């Protein structure tokens, strides 16, 4: 599962 | 004669997969008799040729500014690969070079802290919301403020300042209307860093 | 040839009637063959002559550094008098005039807020006492921290940061082991600045 | 009334 900022993919792990 | 500067990726362009980071090589004060500038890129001594050259734009001070720009990889900027430009020009005894790595030092992650406006500041028309970001290395970072999905605006963020045990810290002040605050809206401080889980964390703040 | 630099006095020296503020006119890169420097001074066009020359020095890169220091009246500087220092040296086609003086802008009070350490820091070993010093003008300011009569040791103050209303802010975070904080100690933030009453206030923190 | 700073007189009024 992944990190979103302003709904824009940051980084997933 | 000519002179050249090398520039890192934007913090946020390097820390999000959505975006694509670039290293940028600017060669100011290029002649116009001998405007022709040729580059060589190296990544850890290894030359690379997939690298574009930006439109050559005229400065109006009797010189040209020619820039080369080279895509890099999130994966291997944060790791430490050492990017190196390399300008050569006819107006120039030997090729010039500088090498822009990142910050040699263990990554250390930032703690985030949301400090409500002071009791003594509810008189004022507007109140200050505080974000304490402490204990991160390198100081490359991005910080923003949101509320209910929306990008809260009039804020302002001190520059990173070295902090005694090697680490870095900044503050960021959000200014809201005392009204909004007392309604109890949540305002979040959003923080991106290479040493964060998934590069991202977000901390909350409200009545 | 020589290159001169005019310097304000420390904002502790202008704001404290105990202290004694000085304009400092530094002529560096002074020749070896021709090290004679003349300083005319002007306090608003008015030439003044109570300024002394500090001792000649070599520096080690084959140039002298010559410095003329000028006393100033607190009152005078804090109002906005232009200080001029006119340097002349045989190694110079014409005298160099350098002229300083504090920020033109109506002085404005610093509002001063002690922010505690985030709930999420009882966890941590050392904690974060915070001082918000906003809404002040000019940016010339002095901020220190103390407890029970004594200066608190290890703190750090951000550089002034220009704000969207023309005014200025900065933060200061004192770091102090939970143990201390937890033991009821009172730590205080001592701001001193022009528009402040008696150029000094103090706000404090506890439990 | 006066202000002092670590005991060193600041300003009076
Ligand atoms: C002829 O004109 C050109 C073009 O300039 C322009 O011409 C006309 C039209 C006017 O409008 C000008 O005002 C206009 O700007 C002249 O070129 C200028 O030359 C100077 C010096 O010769 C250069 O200064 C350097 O600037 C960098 C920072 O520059 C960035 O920010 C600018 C605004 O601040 C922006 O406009 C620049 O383009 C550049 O922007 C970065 O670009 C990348 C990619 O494009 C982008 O991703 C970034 O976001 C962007 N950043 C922005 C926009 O903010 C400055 O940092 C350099 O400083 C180092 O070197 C100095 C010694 O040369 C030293 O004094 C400095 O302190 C600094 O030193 C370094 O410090 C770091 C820590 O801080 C340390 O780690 C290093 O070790 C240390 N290195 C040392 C000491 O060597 C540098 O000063 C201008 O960039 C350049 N202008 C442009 C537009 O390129 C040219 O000089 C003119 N010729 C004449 C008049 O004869
Ligand atoms: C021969 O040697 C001497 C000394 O050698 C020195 O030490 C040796 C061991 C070597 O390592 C050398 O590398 C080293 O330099 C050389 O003398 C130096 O000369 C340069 C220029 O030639 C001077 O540069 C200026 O610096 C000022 C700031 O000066 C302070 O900070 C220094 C450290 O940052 C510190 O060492 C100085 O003592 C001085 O310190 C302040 O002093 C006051 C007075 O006592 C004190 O109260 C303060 O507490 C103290 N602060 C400290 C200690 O932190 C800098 O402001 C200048 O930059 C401006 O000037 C640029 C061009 O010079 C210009 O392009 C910039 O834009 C900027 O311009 C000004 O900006 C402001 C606001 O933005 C405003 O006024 C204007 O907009 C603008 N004004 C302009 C443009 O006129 C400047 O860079 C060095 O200070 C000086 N060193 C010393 C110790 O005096 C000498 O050059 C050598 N000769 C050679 C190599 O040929």
């Amino acid at each position: 599962d992944c990190a979103y900022h302003k709904g824009e993919l940051v980084w997933c792990t | 004669g000519p002179s050249v500067f090398l520039f890192p990726p934007k913090p946020k362009d390097t820390l999000m997969i959505s975006r694509t980071p670039e290293v940028t090589c600017v060669v100011v004060d290029v002649s116009h008799e001998d405007p022709e500038v040729k580059f060589n890129w190296y990544v850890d001594g290894v030359e690379v040729h997939n690298a574009k050259t930006k439109p050559r734009e005229e400065q109006y001070n009797s010189t040209y500014r020619v820039v080369s720009v080279l895509t890099v990889l999130h994966q291997d900027w944060l790791n430490g690969k050492e990017y190196k430009c390399k300008v050569s020009n006819k107006a120039l005894p030997a090729p010039i070079e500088k090498t822009i790595s990142k910050a040699k030092g263990q990554p250390r992650e930032p703690q985030v802290y949301t400090l409500p406006p002071s009791r003594d500041e509810l008189t004022k028309n507007q109140v200050s919301l505080t974000c304490l970001v402490k204990g991160f290395y390198p100081s490359d970072i991005a910080v923003e403020w949101e509320s209910n999905g929306q990008p809260e605006n009039n804020y302002k963020t001190t520059p990173p300042v070295l902090d005694s045990d090697g680490s870095f810290f900044l503050y960021s002040k959000l200014t809201v209307d005392k009204s909004r605050w007392q309604q109890g809206n949540v305002f979040s401080c959003s923080v991106m860093h290479e040493a964060l889980h998934n590069h991202y964390t977000q901390k909350s703040l409200s009545l």
